[PDB]
């Protein structure tokens, strides 16, 4: 069809910030999440 | 055929390739987008979904 | 068909693109920083294809405020700068934006800053002297019209003062176009040069391109290419003589080394990038005169830590027709310009080009200074009184010669209050011939310090109680 695919992907996108410290030490931390930081 | 259309449609391939999103949702997206069409072999559709 | 930022680390940015939309190497891409305080548009130069549709790029502007996953747009071409007669009399940055008149030059012809050097068959050796009026330069390191000239030296030895002096002496009465490239140097110096050229009326014939040491490494890498692109347009299209000034070309190499390790390259010796010689060769081989099209290029080459064996200046040495090497020792002795007469060199300092008299006088001066350098330690320990009479005579002659090689420069007045002077080449040769023969041995050495020709020497000697 090549058109219903776009509708399906748009419906998926429409269907769907605090990070977490994954490690730390010596004054350096690594944090997961925060995609828009 | 599905491989060729996926190669020529990078956006759907990228969305389906990601593994962070729930698997059930991705399978449903593939069904309602590509492999749920009327004229599709059942076995090939099942293999692709798996 | 647009990419997205994936990884950010300092000035290096990784961008992921869709299949078949990976930008070519050196392509310019655009990204948005929307944070109000730092809002801007980043220009990123594609440096590597990492595979998996990823590309590593160097940001031309600081990446502070950049967010992962923001859209990246591909312009389809490398960084391009305006070219034409319109760039004369204006100040640009590495990206071709007009600093003194924003929006100016946007309608000009634009040339990509990445370009292959002239074909070997188009190259032609240049062996014509370019008289400057500076005694040491004219005698021992004669410059070449249409050739490549460099001023080597450590930090604060007078490279910039000499660059300004040569702008005063050569560019002021230059028929053609001048291009100045401030590469990773002080913004204050750039403003001072801009104002000085405006006051001297040379600005109308000069195109200034500034990328300062406060800029990210990419700008310091590409500003030299931008200025060289303008100069290349003037050489190849307009077909007029071009004066090119670069200060400091070492900053190009330094920025390359700064980004090398973040680009994933294993470091070479002395912490430099493995590609130092190749990148420097590309850039320098673009800076040249072809057959019938002349570019006289003068470059200030910073020598890290006064170490002339450092790989950067060592690699740069091979690219010059003439090199004036400034020495920290000479500087600390109060001799200006702080030229090392024994380390400097020129390819046209042979009897065929400069003539037998000039060559002989220069060689005699070099020999005397070399012998004095050899005897300095003995003089320091055992004193001059333990030298042979001929060696005492040579030591006196050498001290006078080394003082006379110093000169009051036009650009040095701001530092000494003494107006500058110019010495014709014939007068310089005659004066140093007389000096090497001991005709001025009776004058005090202080009479030879920071003066011009023989008339200045006579006047200063009279002021000091001696008759020339
Ligand atoms: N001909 C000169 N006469 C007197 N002082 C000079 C002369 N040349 C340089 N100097 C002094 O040395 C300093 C360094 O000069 P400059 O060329 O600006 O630095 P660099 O050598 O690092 O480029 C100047 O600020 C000036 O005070
Ligand atoms: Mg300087």
């Amino acid at each position: 069809s090549a058109a219903d695919i776009e509708g399906a992907i748009e419906d998926y996108v429409s269907s769907f910030e605090i990070g977490t410290v994954i490690d730390a030490g010596d004054g350096i931390a690594h944090v997961e999440g925060l995609p828009s930081v | 055929r599905f491989g060729r259309v996926l190669d020529a449609e990078p956006r759907l391939s990228a969305l389906l390739s990601d593994y962070t999103t729930p698997a059930e949702g991705r399978v449903a997206l593939l069904d309602k987008a590509l492999t749920g069409r009327p004229g599709v072999n059942q076995t090939a559709a099942a293999l692709l979904s798996q | 068909t647009a990419g997205r930022v994936v990884r950010i680390t300092g000035p290096v940015v990784d961008v992921e693109f869709p299949r078949g939309s990976v930008p070519e190497l050196f392509n310019a891409l655009h990204a948005e920083i929307t944070f109000g305080a730092l809002a801007k548009t980043l220009t990123l130069e594609v440096a590597q294809h990492l595979g998996d549709s990823l590309v590593r790029c160097i940001s031309m502007q600081p990446t502070d405020g950049l967010v992962r996953g923001v859209e990246v747009t591909d312009t389809g071409a490398s960084i391009s700068v305006p070219v034409g007669d319109g760039v004369k009399g204006h100040v640009f940055n590495a990206l071709g934006d007009c600093l003194d008149d924003p929006g100016y030059g946007k309608d000009f012809e634009h040339w990509s800053i990445h370009r292959k050097p002239p074909a070997f068959s188009d190259l032609e050796p240049r062996t014509e002297m370019l008289e400057t009026g500076l005694k040491v330069v004219d005698l021992l390191t004669p410059y070449v019209r249409g050739g490549k000239i460099a001023l080597f030296g450590g930090a604060g030895v007078g490279k910039t003062v000499l660059i300004q002096e040569m702008i005063n002496r050569i560019a002021r009465n230059f028929g053609g176009t001048s291009v100045f490239a401030g590469v990773g140097e002080r913004t204050r110096e750039g403003n001072d040069l801009w104002v000085e050229l405006a006051d001297a009326n040379v600005l109308k014939d000069t195109a200034l391109v500034f990328g300062q040491m406060d800029e990210p490494p990419g700008t310091r890498m590409r500003v030299a290419l931008s200025a060289l692109t303008m100069a290349e347009f003037f050489r190849d299209e307009q077909g007029q003589d071009v004066l090119l000034f670069i200060d400091n070309i070492f900053r190009f190499t330094q920025a390359g080394s700064e980004v090398s390790t973040l680009l994933g390259r294993m470091p070479s010796a002395v912490g430099y990038q493995p590609t130092l010689a190749d990148e420097m060769g590309e850039l320098q081989e673009r800076i040249t005169s072809t057959r019938g099209r002349s570019i006289t290029s003068m470059q200030a080459v910073y020598v890290p830590a006064d170490d002339y064996t450092d790989p950067a200046p060592a690699t740069t040495f091979a690219h010059l027709d003439a090199t004036t090497e400034l020495s920290r020792a000479v500087f600390s002795k109060g001799i200006f310009p702080a030229v090392d007469p024994l380390a400097s060199s020129s390819t046209i300092l042979d009897p065929a080009i400069v003539g037998d008299e000039h060559y002989r006088v220069a060689q005699e001066v070099i020999r005397i200074l070399q012998r004095y350098k050899d005897l300095q330690d003995i003089i320091a320990i055992l004193g001059i009184d333990e030298l042979s009479e001929e060696d005492k005579q040579l030591v006196n002659r050498a001290r006078r010669i080394e003082r006379f090689l110093s000169q009051n420069m036009m650009a040095a007045e701001q530092f000494t209050g003494q107006p500058g002077s110019t010495v014709p080449l014939k007068e310089t040769i005659e004066a140093f011939d007389k000096l090497t023969k001991g005709e001025f041995d009776h004058l005090p050495e202080q009479a030879f310090f920071l003066i011009g020709g023989l008339d200045d020497l006579a006047k200063k000697a009279e002021s000091l109680g001696a008759k020339l």
